[PDB]
RNA sequence: AUUAAUAGGGACGGUCGGGGGCAUCAGUAUUCAAUUGUCAGAGGUGAAAUUCUUGGAUUUAUUGAAGACUAACUACUGCGAAAGCAUUUGCCAAGGACGUUUUCAUUAAUCAAGAACGAAAGUUAGGGGAUCGAAGAUGAUCAGAUACCGUCGUAGUCUUAA
């Protein structure tokens, strides 16, 4: 591997766009206790590499800041950070920056960095929300992250509504409050039960929680609501998959029953 | 890439400077195919008893190194035989390691036993070692007897040894005495003998099993017992690693360079000293440092990398990564490394293919002592400005034990011998206590290291309890190393307690402890039982409760001092007596402040100099608000007192010390009505002044008042200082500063001429120091001085031992402060500075070798991790080479002590005779000289208060008319003032003016010298002093007609006047007519 | 070296713009929450209805939290390639007009093809749902990946009026 001061300097002349050589060489560098020769690699690799790669441009300012979650200071991490939000996009570093507080073990500066980014990306974008809410319910406040998901009903527009409140409810039931995730399905379904967009992505989640009383409860009310016959026929074989997987093939018999008389008319 | 470059060019020439040569090593492995041969004959013999082994080597030449406890035919089943042996190669030499030293090593010639020789069961009751301390004697039986009949042996001798300075494996060693000649070499062969790889069950013998049933962990004993079987194959991996690595063994010299700078080598540290952890180890975690490192396996050292990144980074995992009591390393020779985040109380780095602790060698007084050179010696590869290379390996470190140390104590250890140690001892030693630490030299060693630490706990900053006079050589005609020394039957003459103590708890009276309850808690109950009628219920002062025992405090000694003789009293030895008699006597040479409990404060106490600034703070108090025609906006003193710079601690009513009144510069409104005259300057703040004394004397009528001028200003004549003092008995010396001071004195330097430019530019040196750069360098003063208060007890009697030689004349006490501060800041080699006896050696040896021609002093105002970059701090060796050209041996320019504020360096040793200078350097030479040569004792303790005074054409003794010691405020007093001011200048030193005369009108022809501080310096009375006088170069020659020589000179023909001493010391002698007692001509 | 298209690029310096990207600070106006005084109405309408209301609707005032915009000044005012564009100030890069005995000498004009900026828009229920396929259920991947690798399949993709 590259493991010299002229190893990885060698490489540069044939990789320019290359970021994870010094993302090794600032793994190489501060390695023998002197991160300022780390620190002026992702300085070099700035400079050194094609202003069209954005993966590796972005990333060398999650580099800069990654080194500077353990071994870095107080405001050299957020003069890096205005000079990526200068450079590149807001949120996007924050939200790296989010996951970076979440691995550092400093959850008050990260209830600083979710609510600092609130005021800028939380009216527009509804995808910061979930991510609050699934780092609320991991920790245990469940309320916490239904508190602002009433604020991220009023953040964004009507667009937003159907989408957000849809992704408490998966972040619930996998984490959460499943009850209040399924009553979130009870109010999605309530607010349009027309659309079953919201039905679908409850029944493949109630029967990801295994639940055959709430599974097929919610499958035995879809088909009598304002379906057409592929939402009759292929909702049936959503049917027809839970009580396999259950053990009962009493209710994978009549299953093929209840929906070819339904299709009789 | 600038600190690798220079430090590669400061690795690769240093590593030429230690270079063996290819024929040092080529006759020594010759002689080793002179035994390598002569071991290929050396036969076996047949299978015996115990019983049998002894009877066959008591009449023989050689006898067996049994260790203990030796073996008893009551319990001797086995048998016992020699063999012969495969020898082969280990360690540095076979890892190409080995470099020139001067004292000399040992060549690891490792003989590997036969595994048919032992049974199944010799791992335990010492069975098989009982057959390595059988045929080590066999073979150097074997060997002494093939050896003579080559007549080898008139150069070459055979005695016993130990392997590492551990006891459980004996061993021969061969050696050169002054074709097989390896006496130009100076390699000794460490005949060592070695188990098999795993003979006996290496997870039978880790450290949690035992292997001495009669069990508790044996961690020691599997020590010697399990890695006595991985010489084969951890060398093995060091082989390979040499060729991965092209600068493993470049980076393991350095390792080599940097450890044994430090005390820390292969020599055991569990029988009481500093080691277990070196050259050995540093190479091992260099294989773990290049085959991974990281928590989860990552990679902590480079394969490819070069020496300056293999040497610091191994360092620095040594200090940021624990294995002490937080953690633990992990090792595998048969893959990676992976750190152990759990510790077991001591250095343990796991072998987990060998299953023992590589770091076993080890105790905890030990490991955490070389950590905290670790981070200094990696705090050193991450400056970015000065050169650490020689900081590193080049400067001796381990040289005396007040240096590297703050104290060190001779506790005598009389324990007679191992039988009477149930009335030596409190402690009960028995075979159990013996079954892991089975050596006596180890048994004491932790358990007074335990003692201690529970008695200075934080105190200190390591624990280092050292075994003098012990050796590790015996011979094999006899048993061990026994001797009678000291009065005891131990492997030791007696043993020294070192610490370096941190000051902010060195000297804490009140001895904290655990809380209190309705029960006697588990943490109270050993807190209870190690102080007894010394421990009592004491309160908090916020209302807290828990078992506390307040220390006295004393003047000479510190509190730590007295726990020092007390927890040795109780559990170590009742009849040991420990004492520290270079500390106790340092302190007597400070001078005593006539204060309250003053033999009762101790050196920490700075109570009375804070009180001295209460009562000029009052006295700024009424200034300040105070309604002029011109407002107040600046009120500082620059005295000595506010910056804990004064020779004399600060006492009331103290009117006989040359340092009362503390210096005061204080500043009024921005104002361009300031006249532009010189006269006139100092004529107009001196009458805003006179009224601020017609507002201190209407309704201040607690201050006195009265006025006197300054002439410490060359060729200012106008102005006044105003001295008040206080109801308490403080005085200050009051004088206004503006902007027109540094206007008169650099308009004085343009418009005069090429001629009288120098002197009003050093007489403006005098306006600098004392006007612009007064307050600018009394302010870091008081500032950095709370990282280390020692400075303050050290700058005081450094100066106290400098004022004692006749040194305090001709410089100023800001450059005799910042030369005793330089081991404050840049301590290296040395621990911080922590005592008056730390602080007064550390600069006995820095003004030793302190060349003031070719490196100058730039010492950085800055706190504990402000001072001068890198661009910075190179300006500032800009002001030595460009000064050196017309001051090349510093005759002109000699001391150059800069800092931030001032990087001339010549702001307080401007225009100072070289002369004085030359003497100063070589007070500093004898003084240190004497200390290694002949010791350190009290009849050289005070001896460097002693000076002699020769070499002097002129040395004037005298005797004043009022002994002012107790006037001054140094209790062998002063409660009140006259009723008149003007006669409390009555009991003042009578020869500061009767030599400041001196030097001021025979400057041309005599060099004039004296001390200020007659009361501490005068013995008894507080009056007595000497002067020292030497002629000058030029008016020792004969000096043709001329009018301006400036020389009281007589005629010695009718065409050249030379300087007759016959007049010369009568115009001394006819000033001071009434101080005229004694004067010595030559 | 035939001239330096009162063609053009390029360069200097004085200007200027609600130009755009980022940042700064300032401004009123709104909602929601904490909460006091008090209610027979409050809102809405041509008249009503509807809506909340001794659950204090309603008015005043205060604090917190969140989202939008620069009225009067302020206009046939400039600018932006067009779309578009208004507090104070900056950073970065772009631009109308300007003068050179500044530099080059046609480098210059229209653009198929082909590409870049970019004005409005996603709501109700009916059917179809063949294909695709977000929502989600998924086996691998990297240290970690809700992405890139493989699948089923909901809304929709097709159409009907508001």
């Amino acid at each position: 591997a590259p493991e010299s001061v002229a190893d990885f300097e060698r490489l540069l002349i044939g990789n320019p766009n290359s970021s994870v050589v010094w993302m090794n060489y600032m793994a190489f560098q501060l390695q023998l206790s002197e991160i300022e020769k780390a620190r002026e690699l992702a300085e070099r690799a700035l400079k050194t590499i094609n202003f069209r790669e954005e993966a590796e441009k972005l990333n060398i300012w999650i580099a800069m800041l990654n080194l500077e979650n353990t071994f870095g200071t107080e405001e050299t991490l957020e003069e890096v950070f205005s000079r990526a939000c200068q450079y590149m996009d807001s949120y996007t570093i924050h939200t790296k920056l989010l996951g970076i507080y979440e691995i550092s073990e400093k959850f008050d500066k990260a209830a600083e960095l979710f609510k600092a980014t609130a005021k800028k990306f939380g009216g527009e974008k509804v995808s910061i929300w979930v991510s609050w809410g699934d780092f609320l319910i991991s920790h245990n406040e469940e309320q916490e992250a239904r508190t602002i998901l009433g604020n991220a009903l009023k953040a964004l527009p009507k667009r937003n509504h159907i989408e957000v409140v849809r992704k408490f409810a998966q972040l619930e039931f996998a984490k959460g409050d499943p009850e209040r995730g399924r009553s979130l399905f009870e109010g999605l379904v309530a607010d349009a039960p027309k659309r079953i967009d919201l039905w679908n992505v409850y029944v493949d989640q109630e029967v990801k929680a295994k639940d055959k009383k709430k599974v097929e409860d919610l499958f035995e009310r879809i088909i009598t609501k304002k379906i057409t016959r592929k939402q009759a026929k292929f909702f049936f074989n959503k049917w027809l998959q839970f009580e396999e997987s259950e053990g009962d093939e009493k209710t994978i018999e009549y299953v093929k029953a209840k929906a070819t008389e339904y299709v009789a008319s | 890439l600038f600190k690798s470059n220079i430090f590669k060019l400061q690795i690769d020439e240093l590593l030429e400077q230690v270079k063996l040569k290819q024929k040092h090593v080529l006759k020594v492995e010759k002689f080793l195919h002179k035994l390598y041969d002569i071991l290929q004959e050396i036969p076996d013999w047949e299978e015996k008893s115990l019983a049998e082994v002894d009877s066959f080597f008591k009449n023989k030449i050689v006898s067996v190194p049994f260790v203990d406890p030796k073996p008893i035919p009551q319990n001797t089943n086995y048998k016992f035989n020699y063999k012969k042996p495969d020898i082969s190669l280990i360690g540095s030499f076979a890892l190409k390691a080995g470099i020139y030293q001067p004292n000399g090593s040992s060549i690891d010639t490792l003989l590997t036993m036969p595994k048919e020789l032992f049974e199944k069961k010799d791992f335990l009751n010492f069975r098989c070692l009982h057959k390595r301390s059988v045929y080590l004697a066999y073979l150097t039986h074997h060997l002494l007897i093939l050896l003579k009949k080559d007549k080898l042996d008139s150069f070459l001798q055979l005695e016993y040894s130990y392997f590492d300075n551990d006891p459980l494996l004996p061993i021969l060693r061969i050696s050169c005495s002054k074709d097989y000649n390896f006496y130009k070499t100076r390699f000794s062969i460490n005949l060592l003998i070695g188990f098999p790889y795993k003979v006996f069950e290496p997870k039978k013998l880790l450290p949690n099993r035992n292997c001495i049933r009669i069990l508790p962990a044996t961690p020691l004993y599997n020590f010697s017992v399990l890695s006595s079987s991985t010489h084969e194959n951890y060398l093995k991996y060091l082989y390979k690693t040499k060729k991965q690595t092209e600068s493993f063994v470049e980076a393991t010299v350095l390792g080599r360079l940097w450890l044994q700078q430090r005390g820390f080598s292969s020599n055991m540290s569990h029988s009481g000293s500093l080691g277990g952890f070196g050259t050995f180890e540093f190479t091992i975690l260099m294989a773990a440092l290049l085959n991974g490192g990281g928590i989860n396996s990552n990679k902590i050292l480079l394969h490819g990398f070069s020496s300056y990144q293999l040497f610091k980074g191994v360092i620095k995992y040594l200090a940021t990564m624990d294995l002490c009591h937080d953690g633990h390393l992990q090792f595998h020779s048969n893959p990676a490394s992976k750190y152990i985040d759990e510790g077991f109380q001591t250095p343990t780095l796991f072998d987990k293919s060998t299953k023992v602790n590589i770091l076993t060698k080890m105790t905890v007084s030990s490991y955490q002592i070389l950590k905290e050179y670790a981070g200094e010696t990696l705090r050193m590869l991450n400056n970015v400005v000065q050169d650490q290379f020689s900081n590193i390996f080049l400067t001796n470190i381990s040289r005396f034990d007040n240096l590297k140390y703050d104290l060190c104590y001779d506790v005598q250890l009389p324990l007679g011998k191992y039988n009477n140690l149930e009335t030596s001892l409190a402690a009960t030693f028995g075979s159990m206590e013996r079954v892991k630490f089975i050596t006596l030299e180890n048994f004491l060693a932790h358990k007074i290291t335990n003692v201690a630490r529970y008695a200075l706990g934080d105190r200190i900053k390591y624990i280092q309890i050292e075994m003098v006079g012990q050796k590790s050589d015996f011979p094999i005609t006899k048993r061990k190393v026994y001797s009678n020394t000291g009065g005891n039957h131990f492997n030791f003459d007696f043993v020294r307690v070192k610490l370096i103590v941190n000051p902010s708890e060195c000297d804490k009276l009140v001895t904290k402890g655990p809380a209190h309850s309705e029960t006697m808690s588990t943490e109270a109950a050993v807190f209870k039982n190690f102080w007894g009628i010394k421990s009592s219920l004491r309160r908090f002062k916020d209302g807290s409760i828990t078992h506390c025992c307040v220390w006295s405090t004393s003047s000479s000694e510190p509190i730590i001092s007295s726990i020092v003789n007390f927890a040795l009293q109780k559990h170590v030895s009742k009849k040991a007596q420990i004492s520290n008699e270079t500390i106790k006597k340092f302190h007597n040479f400070l001078p005593l402040p006539n204060l309250p409990s003053s033999a009762k404060t101790s050196v920490l106490n700075l109570s009375s100099f804070f009180n001295l600034k209460k009562s000029f703070d009052d006295l700024y108090k009424i200034i300040f608000q105070m309604k002029l025609p011109l407002s107040v906006k600046s009120i500082l003193p620059v005295g000595s007192a506010f910056r804990y710079t004064s020779l004399c601690q600060p006492v009331p009513f103290a009117y006989s010390d040359p340092d009362f009144f503390q210096d005061v510069i204080l500043e009024f409104e921005t104002s361009p009505k300031w006249p532009d005259e010189i006269t006139s300057l100092e004529k107009a703040k001196t009458a805003f002044l006179l009224k601020i004394q017609e507002e201190l004397s209407a309704n201040s009528s607690t201050y006195r008042s009265f006025f006197s001028r300054d002439e410490s200003i060359p060729y200012n004549l106008e102005i006044v200082t105003l001295n008040i003092l206080t109801p308490e008995g403080y005085g200050f010396k009051f004088r206004v500063l503006t902007e027109r001071d540094e206007i008169l004195y650099l308009r004085a330097i343009a418009n005069a001429r090429n001629e009288l430019k120098p002197e009003l530019e050093a007489t403006f040196l005098k306006f600098t120091a004392k006007y612009l750069a007064s307050v600018r360098h009394t302010r870091t003063l008081e500032n950095i001085s709370h990282s280390y208060q020692f400075y303050s007890p050290v700058v005081r009697l450094f100066k106290r031992w400098l004022d004692t030689h006749l040194l305090l004349g001709h410089i100023t006490d800001e450059l005799a402060e910042l030369i005793a501060i330089k081991p404050f800041v840049d301590p290296a080699p040395y621990f911080i500075p922590g005592s008056l006896e730390n602080g007064f050696l550390k600069v006995l040896k820095f003004i030793s070798q302190w060349n003031w021609k070719d490196d100058p002093l730039i010492l950085d105002l800055v706190k504990p991790e402000e001072r001068l970059t890198l661009a910075q701090y190179k300006g500032i060796q800009m002001n030595f080479t460009n000064l050196r050209n017309s001051d090349p041996n510093g005759t002109h320019l000699q001391f150059f002590v800069a800092s931030k504020n001032d990087p001339s360096g010549i702001l307080y040793s401007s225009g100072i005779p070289l002369p004085i200078a030359t003497r100063l350097t070589a007070l500093a030479k004898v003084a240190v000289n004497l200390l290694q040569t002949h010791g350190l004792n009290q009849q050289t303790i005070n001896l460097l208060f002693t000076p002699g005074l020769k070499d002097y054409d002129f040395v004037v003794d005298l005797r004043t008319p009022i002994g002012l010691k107790s006037s001054c405020g140094i209790l062998s007093a002063p409660s009140n003032f006259p009723e008149n001011l003007n006669d409390l200048s009555e009991k003042m030193d009578p020869t500061y003016q009767l030599v400041k005369y001196l030097n001021l009108k025979y400057k041309n022809s005599l060099i004039l010298s004296s001390r200020k501080y007659i009361g501490v310096n005068g013995g008894e009375k507080g009056d007595k002093n000497v002067i020292t006088g030497l002629i000058k170069p030029l008016f020792k020659g004969a000096h043709k007609f001329r009018v301006n020589l400036d020389c009281n000179v007589k005629p010695v023909d009718d065409e050249n006047v030379i300087l007759n001493k016959e007049a010369i010391f009568h115009e001394i002698a006819a000033f001071g007519n009434d101080m005229v007692i004694n004067f010595e001509t030559d």
